[PDB]
């Protein structure tokens, strides 16, 4: 899921 | 009088909405009434000031393919462009609400999937006035007409989102307002096949409880600013689902307008 890479990525 | 719990919240919220999204509201208000700046943006109302427009577009245009498709799908992948990058600030957005990345992964998916439209279309009324709409950062201003008369079913896609916000801005939100409204519409306990209801519904009402108070003392004269509110999430659900079926007319009659993948995820069985 596209949706849940963007979740679970470190945070910016 | 809200104790610390609750102003911590709405204060991380907000820090949220302002580090994530690089348009907001004073930014784009600034903008629009030409009072800080006599050089205003490059406006597009026709099919000429469009190409011109593209012409600083190429790289982009060629890199994607699309240089050379009609116009109206030229647009389509542009605004397809701006939603992308939508989503993912949303997605960062949602992970500083405390909370949300702790919810069961299949449901912060759930929230995205159906929230992220309702606070798109919510956060695009901030850049529409009654005239047309800010793009590229507050470089470019596009005509509500120019959009009236792009072909079907082309035409169909701004003109509601435009009538929702003249409605919304008349509220006078300031940004404020608007974070807290967007983690609400994001948290929301009613997305169809939500696992964990309950506890997300208890997020919700934390976040909904903050919003209440810090409307009755932001907009103390408008006193049933809040209950209004209410009723525009329900507005934007509807707007999203009449979007959503729109978007599946174009998937099926329109051989060129392909998807972004992300996207395409988004859509898929939503409404
Ligand atoms: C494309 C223009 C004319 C202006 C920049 C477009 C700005 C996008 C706006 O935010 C509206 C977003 C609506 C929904 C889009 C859609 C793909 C149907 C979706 O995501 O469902 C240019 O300058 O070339």
């Amino acid at each position: 899921s596209l949706l849940k890479k963007l979740l679970l990525a470190p945070a910016n | 009088h809200m104790t610390a719990d609750l102003k911590s919240l709405a204060k991380r919220i907000y820090e949220a909405y302002l580090k994530n999204f690089n348009m907001n509201k004073v930014k784009a208000r600034v903008i629009l009434s030409g009072k800080a700046s006599n050089n205003p943006p490059f406006v597009i109302h026709d099919m000429e000031t469009l190409c011109m427009a593209e012409k600083t577009l190429v790289a982009k245009l060629v890199a994607n393919g699309i240089q050379n498709k009609e116009a109206e799908v030229r647009i389509f992948h542009c605004c397809q462009c701006t939603s992308v990058e939508t989503v993912t600030e949303l997605t960062e957005f949602a992970k500083a609400i405390p909370g949300f990345a702790n919810l069961d992964l299949n449901d912060q998916v759930t929230l995205l999937k159906y929230g992220v439209y309702e606070a798109i279309f919510a956060m695009l009324s901030s850049v529409m006035n009654k005239d047309g709409m800010l793009v590229a950062y507050g470089n470019g201003f596009i005509t509500r007409e120019f959009l009236k008369s792009l072909r079907k079913p082309f035409c169909d896609i701004m003109e509601p989102k435009f009538d929702f916000a003249m409605k919304f801005n008349a509220l006078e939100l300031d940004d404020s307002d608007i974070s807290l409204f967007v983690a609400a519409i994001i948290c929301c306990g009613d997305r169809p096949g939500l696992l964990n209801v309950g506890h997300i519904e208890k997020m919700q009402e934390g976040i909904v409880h903050v919003l209440r108070l810090h409307l009755q003392s932001n907009h103390p004269d408008d006193i049933f600013l809040f209950p209004k509110l209410l009723q525009k999430m329900a507005d934007l659900r509807q707007l999203v689902t009449e979007h959503a079926q729109l978007v599946q007319i174009i998937k099926k009659t329109e051989s060129d307008a392909a998807l972004h993948p992300l996207l395409q995820e988004i859509y898929r069985d939503m409404y």
